[PDB]
RNA sequence: GAGCUACCUAAAAACAAUUUUAUGAAUCAACUCGUCUAUGUGGCAAAAUAGUGAGAAGAUUUUUAGGUAGAGGUGAAAAGCCU
């Protein structure tokens, strides 16, 4: 019976769980594009957003300096996402990172993997799922009825 | 009035950077040492090869 | 608890040959439309995937070379430029990675 | 390969058309249930007067959650409260077609979309020219009171006062030892016990060598449909369609459940005094208020209870 | 602006309609009868009419030691020490044979939760039962208590000591020697306060409630 | 909740209940159905090498809401007929006695303060 | 066959801190032992693990080499130990 509980359980226990999703964030803020478990991606998805925001409140907020001291290990990054990061997403009220599911792992282990990057950066665009044009069969005869509808009233 | 953390390296890593902190760590003990026959004593206490 | 007879392989085969134990066929398999090769529906194509990251390894590769060392992330924004290429003026004060390759065609 | 492919509604959309599709899905869930407005201008079966023995269609309500209510007496009450969200008549049979005693009738109600549904629910919905409903429930009702499909049914079909039965699936809770499942003791948790804390005892006595059919055994708990026999309607909001219903219902939150008039032998002819088929908003003899209150309860603006 | 805590609803799938049903009662109530802003560490006179008694009323005095619930069904802790017998009465809001909320002292206390007041001695939880209100001045912030009590022998009802309760309204160094407070941060679970996925935000819910409450004014 | 060797408090004037032999009463017997006692519910009581009625009129058990919780389990010694051993109550005795089934109109007699 | 174990011979070793009437004294490590409980029961182990416990300057513990052999040896006698 684990109904509404909105973690999952990894590592050697909840201070490990944190200390294994810090890492991989801290990880995901130097490279912007990390590949981890399907799983432990979803996990940190959440984190890797909320950070965002705590530095879009800025650098001289206190609780702001704080929160980035604990997640960002590595120091020379908290610069990085007061001064990088933030101001890339200031348009933006959330959805900063992209993550799509990478074929499994060869490794004997088969892990389910996952791709997790923020958005905007500077590396080659991940060759993401593009939708069918408009020009197929079946969109054209629903944009055919798109533009009976709106003309006629 | 930004307070950033120093840009320095972690004191307990496993990492040659993390144990290069951790030396002068220990130096620093030297160099607090009032006596001369402490800054012998710890600078020869440990023996290897 | 031991087993009091030997189990028969006319029981054995009816256990290991069931329905539920056998291997389910999958019909989310596709052919992508850039390389031709073989992929899942809601999973990213493995061959083109595969030219993405090791074009990223070169990237991040030049990039160690430049900073030369750990803790030296830029506080600015970066970008990568390829053989026949110059900053622009929107890219003035902005970390610039020099590729010896020319430009990929999907790399915009 | 020449083989069976998997699809979905959102496969082959375009970005443009991913909007569009919604939208035109959107706007005819909102054509067919205004249509539905209006029962009594739409050719209604014949109204026929209550009598001895008469049973009512019931409703299907989601579960919104509980507060106290309190009465003028000053006693406090935990009240569950029900909205009836697009209640509709969908299907009848006659009497000798579903069962000789008695004829039946479905209502469904909470419109779900469209897009992952079986065709054959979609071909039953088109004819009778609804959305889709997520559950569908069978009630026995008399043939005085047949209504015709298609009918919506409101919160104000119930009335204050009235003792209701309630039945929903229960919270599902996995599999669970005897311990939790079948309130059994246990053993003792120390002096000297090896591995048994929690087990069942001895399933049987050794004569006669088996186990008997139903013994309580470690399973599966919970998502098994139950009832809640006589509870009380303390009021009714029109504007919201809400029931307030005295204690506990089965269920989590956001849960459909079936209401239907009590059966307890006391409540024996409730619908003496009740909207006999339904209630149609469409007559509006009167229209109600807003809030509809059963006599003991203190109503809120109402000035402090002093018990002179 | 003081929003009172119930009005805030907790996170969770119920909907927000269910929420909207309970502030028309709760707001309708507050017209017949006026709840005055209060906080834990406040003192409080409650007049309540008995049913066992006819149309006669009782009236409590006692510190608010804690705040719990939501909606209507809101309720409040207040304590106090009669004739050396301590006593606390659990005090439903919105309960209709509550005839007036005095908030005799308006104050703030170092903790949100003054239940380690069972624990401290009797002087911090006996109030006089005819104290007459104190003055209250709009134009300042609330006063906070910064009072620390002192503990009575170490058999406690709970373990305040330990981290998880966060009690800062204690003084532990009369009462624990420096090793026992050590002892204690083995509870410490220090990563709880840097998880940022466990902080629920109500400042846009607080916010769109306020306009909503002052409107239907 | 008083149970069975509960140690209870003896809220009364009686002579039995006074602080010389300092070891608390305890609870043999509670009159009722379960064996768990709440106000107003009759106990059997080892005091003092005897065997003594006593009525719970006050524990630390939460209750409903709108009653009082005390700091401690409080009762009156009772005699077999039925009077109260005590003639004075000055601790608070919680007005719920009142009504609740039972003959408790003697107690409420001897008590002055009602909280 | 005494590289295990029992006892002995020779040559060696270890014992912090804290108190004490100055020691087969006290507190308690290292070290030695193995009280009680749970686990384990083809186990990590053909006797262990985890806690909890006993002694811990002595009739203490430990190392190296030698000695005593089955009608026997050794034994602070458990008819215990001698691969
Ligand atoms: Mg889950
Ligand atoms: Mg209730
Ligand atoms: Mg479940
Ligand atoms: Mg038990
Ligand atoms: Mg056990
Ligand atoms: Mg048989
Ligand atoms: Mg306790
Ligand atoms: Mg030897
Ligand atoms: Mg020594
Ligand atoms: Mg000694
Ligand atoms: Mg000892
Ligand atoms: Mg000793
Ligand atoms: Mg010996
Ligand atoms: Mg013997
Ligand atoms: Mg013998
Ligand atoms: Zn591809």
């Amino acid at each position: 019976i684990s109904h509404g509980r909105v973690y999952r359980r990894l590592g050697l226990g909840p201070e490990s769980r944190i200390h294994l999703l810090r890492n991989l964030l801290t990880g995901l803020v130097r490279h912007e594009r990390i590949e981890a478990t399907w799983a432990r991606a979803d996990e940190m998805r959440g984190y890797a957003e909320k950070l965002i925001d705590y530095g879009k409140l800025g650098d001289t907020n206190e609780r702001a300096m704080r929160m980035a001291d604990f997640w960002l290990t590595e120091k020379d990054l908290i610069p990085k996402l007061f001064k990088v990061l933030a101001p890339r997403f200031q348009g933006q009220n959330g959805n900063y990172t992209r993550m799509l599911q990478i074929p499994n792992r060869k490794e004997q282990d088969r892990a389910k993997m996952a791709v997790i990057e923020y958005k905007g950066n500077y590396l080659p665009p991940l060759p993401l799922p593009h939708r069918d044009s408009n020009l197929t069969l079946l969109n054209q005869l629903l944009l055919g009825l798109q533009q009976d509808l709106h003309h006629n009233q | 009035v930004a307070r950033y953390p120093p840009i320095v390296a972690s004191m307990t890593a496993d990492s040659k950077a993390a144990r290069q902190r951790r030396v002068q760590r220990w130096q620093a003990t030297v160099h607090a040492a009032p006596s001369v026959d402490e800054k012998i004593r710890i600078l020869t206490k440990m023996q290897f090869k | 608890a031991a087993p009091k007879n030997r189990r028969t392989i006319e029981v054995n085969r009816c256990r290991r040959r069931n329905p539920q134990k056998l291997i389910k066929i999958k019909n989310n398999i596709d052919i992508c439309p850039e390389c031709g090769h073989l992929k899942q529906k809601h999973v990213l194509c493995g061959y083109c995937y595969e030219k993405v990251r090791q074009e990223t390894t070169k990237i991040r590769q030049q990039i160690g070379a430049q900073e030369g060392g750990p803790f030296r992330a830029p506080s600015v924004e970066t970008m990568v430029l390829y053989t026949g290429e110059k900053p622009s003026e929107k890219d003035q004060g902005k970390r610039i990675v020099e590729r010896n390759i020319k430009r990929p065609s999907w790399f915009t | 390969l020449h083989s069976k492919s998997s699809t979905w509604w959102d496969e082959h959309l375009s970005e443009e058309n991913l909007s569009f599709v919604k939208q035109l899905v959107s706007d005819e869930n909102k054509t067919q249930l205004t249509s539905k407005l209006n029962p009594l201008k739409d050719e209604p079966w014949p109204l026929h007067p209550w009598e001895p023995g008469s049973f009512r269609v019931g409703l299907i309500a989601l579960k919104l959650g509980m507060m106290p209510l309190w009465t003028k007496d000053g006693q406090k009450h935990a009240v569950t409260l029900l909205q009836v969200q697009d209640c509709h008549v969908l299907k009848y049979t006659p009497k000798e077609d579903h069962n000789g005693k008695i004829a039946a009738l479905t209502v469904g109600g909470k419109t779900v979309s469209r897009f992952y549904k079986p065709d054959s629910r979609l071909e039953f919905y088109r004819d009778l020219g609804l959305p889709p409903k997520q559950i569908h429930k069978i009630f026995h009702v008399t043939d005085n009171a047949v209504i015709k499909p298609g009918t919506p049914l409101y919160a104000a079909h119930f009335r204050p006062g009235q003792y209701v039965d309630v039945t929903a699936k229960t919270i599902g809770k996995g599999f669970q030892g005897v311990m939790k499942r079948w309130g059994f003791k246990g053993q003792p948790a120390s002096h000297g016990q090896t591995k048994t804390h929690r087990r069942p005892g001895a399933i049987s006595t050794g004569d006669i060598a088996r186990v008997w059919p139903g013994t309580k055994m470690p399973g599966r708990m919970g998502n098994q449909n139950r009832t809640v026999y006589g509870l009380k309607v303390w009021r009714v909001n029109t504007k919201h369609n809400i029931i307030y219903v005295n204690g506990s219902v089965p269920g989590h939150k956001n849960c459909l459940v079936k209401i239907k008039d009590s059966t307890l032998p006391a409540y024996k002819d409730s619908c003496k005094n009740l909207p006999f088929p339904t209630y149609f908003p469409d007559g509006d003899e009167e229209e109600l208020p807003e809030d509809l209150f059963d006599e003991s309860v203190w109503q809120p603006s109402e000035p402090s209870i002093t018990f002179a | 602006r003081f929003l009172s805590p119930e009005f805030i609803p907790p996170r969770g799938r119920t909907n927000p309609l269910k929420f909207k049903i309970e502030r028309k009662d709760m707001l309708d109530r507050r017209k017949v009868l006026p709840i005055p802003e209060f906080y834990v560490g406040s003192i409080l006179r409650v007049t309540t009419a008995d049913p066992y008694a006819s149309g006669k009323t009782s009236q409590f005095l006692g510190i608010c030691i804690k705040r719990s619930g939501n909606g209507l069904g809101a309720t409040f802790t207040l304590r106090n020490t009669i004739e050396g017998q301590g006593v606390e009465i659990c005090f439903e809001l919105y309960n209709p044979r509550i005839q007036e909320i005095q908030v005799v002292k308006l104050e703030k206390r170092l903790d949100d939760n003054l239940l380690y007041l069972r624990d401290a001695l009797p002087e911090y939880s006996t109030f006089d039962v005819n104290m007459k209100p104190v003055p209250q001045e709009a134009c300042q912030e609330v006063p906070v208590n910064k009072l620390k009590v002192k503990m009575k022998p170490k058999p406690w009802s709970k373990r305040w000591e330990r981290p998880n309760f966060n009690i800062k309204g204690i003084r532990f160094d009369l009462a624990l020697t420096e090793e026992q407070m050590k002892e204690a941060q083995k509870w410490n679970k220090p990563w709880i306060e840097f998880d940022m996925m466990r902080e629920y935000d109500t400042s846009k819910i607080e916010a769109a409630l306020w306009e909503e409450i002052e409107a239907s004014k | 909740a008083v149970q069975k060797m509960t140690r209870v408090r003896v809220v009364d004037n009686s002579a039995l209940g006074s602080t010389p032999y300092h070891r608390p009463p305890r609870c043999i017997h509670v009159y009722n159905k379960s064996g768990v006692g709440k106000v107003g519910d009759q106990i059997l009581l080892a005091i003092r090498g005897q065997k003594k009625k006593a009525l719970i009129v006050g524990h630390r058990m939460p209750g409903s809401r709108m009653t009082p919780k005390f700091d401690s389990n409080n009762v009156v010694l009772i005699e077999d007929n039925g009077n109260p051993v005590g003639t004075r109550i000055k601790i608070p005795i919680p007005t719920s006695l009142r009504r609740r089934e039972g003959e408790y109109s003697k107690v409420l007699a001897i008590a002055q303060n009602f909280v």
